[PDB]
Formats: structure tokens, sequence, C-alpha cells
């Protein structure tokens, strides 16, 4: 309902335990889904191109 | 890249020569080192299609195009050493007799007694061919493994 650009990125500044959520989900979403929350939240994108090059990429791909 | 030198031996490694070994070779991998530095992902390489010549040397009288084409050849081995595997994919292509082009266009007369052997010397829509062939997505998978 409420998902508004830059939510939580205050905690994620000023608290270095909400950075390590926000990290952890980063990189988790990096390496298997090919985006970054983080980016996603901060910018609020239209669109979103994921890329499956690479080992890395395809297993993404797999995914 | 690369500029036309000749007549330069080793008596004669001249400016020319060392700027087209750095265009061949030293900026050639800053270029790709470049593009690695702004790559932000590990999931789009770049299929680095290199130049290599089959023949290190032995013409002679080339400068130092040798030099860099051998040079070129370490890619295949710090592909695995450094950390730009997942972002830079080398694909050597070693260009063979190609027509019509500079490096070889004294020894066009020469191509049909160099085939007569049953030996192929290329035209450049043939060679243009055989390269685009390197950039199909088999052998893009295959670089990138």
């Amino acid at each position: 309902g409420s998902q508004e650009q830059g939510m939580g990125m205050e905690l994620y500044n000023s608290s270095e335990v909400a950075r390590e959520v926000w990290d952890k989900a980063d990189r988790h979403f990096v390496n298997n889904y090919g985006f970054s929350i983080l980016d996603i939240v901060q910018n609020n994108p239209n669109e979103l191109t994921i890329h499956f090059g690479g080992a890395k990429g395809r297993a993404i791909r797999d995914n | 890249a690369a500029i036309p030198e000749n007549g330069n031996g080793l008596d004669n490694i001249d400016s020319k020569s060392e700027f087209a070994h750095r265009i061949m070779l030293t900026n050639l991998l800053r270029l790709l080192g470049a593009v690695k530095s702004k790559k932000p992902t590990d999931t789009r390489p770049a299929q680095c299609i290199l130049p290599l010549s089959p023949n290190h040397g032995t013409f002679g009288f080339d400068g130092l195009y040798s030099e860099s084409k051998i040079s070129l050849e370490t890619l295949f081995n710090r592909w695995y050493s450094e950390d730009w595997g997942s972002k830079l994919t080398v694909c050597g292509a070693v260009i063979g007799w190609t027509r019509g082009t500079g490096l070889m266009s004294a020894n066009n007369i020469i191509a049909e007694g160099i085939e007569k052997l049953g030996v192929r010397t290329f035209s450049q829509k043939e060679m243009a061919f055989n390269i685009l062939g390197l950039l199909t997505p088999e052998i893009v998978q295959l670089c990138q493994e």
C-alpha cells in the first residue's frame, strides 16, 4: 500500500544493522536475480533490464 | 587498430614502431581494462575479438607487430588469473591471408600460388563473415565459459 521512493533509507544510512540487512538482501538479489533492490527503492526506475550473460547470468536465468 | 609499419627490423625499432606497439598492445589492454572498470554488472560481459596473427616474426621487418600480436595472447591465461573473467571474454581470431588489405596487398599476386597447395586465402568479405561467426550466441556462450 505504501512503497514510496527511498523508504527506509534514513535508517539505512544511520544504523549499521539496517545497513547489514539491506546489504545482505541487495547482494542476494544481485547474485540470484540480477537487480539491486536498493537501486529500485532509491531511484524507482520505470524500466529495468536484466542481463543473463556469463555463468552468474546464466544461473540467474535458470532461477 | 593497427598502423602500417614496414621495413623496421630489430636494428630500426623506431618511434613509429614504438607508437604502433602502444596502439596495438598497450592502449589496447588499457581500453579493455577501462571497459572492465566501467562495467557495473557481472552478468553482461564484453567479448573482446582480438586480431591475433599466426606469423610471430615469420616474415620479419615488421617492427613490433609480432610482439604486439603475441602479447595479446596472454589475455587467454589472464582471463583465469585475474578478476575480469566475468567482465571480459577473450575471443582471439588468428586472422589468415586476407586479400586487398595493406598488410598483404603486395602478396595478392602470389595468393594463387599459395592456394595451389590446397590452402585457403581469404577476401575481406570472407574474413568478415568468419569473424562475425565468432559473435554467434553459441560462440558467445563458449567465450563466456
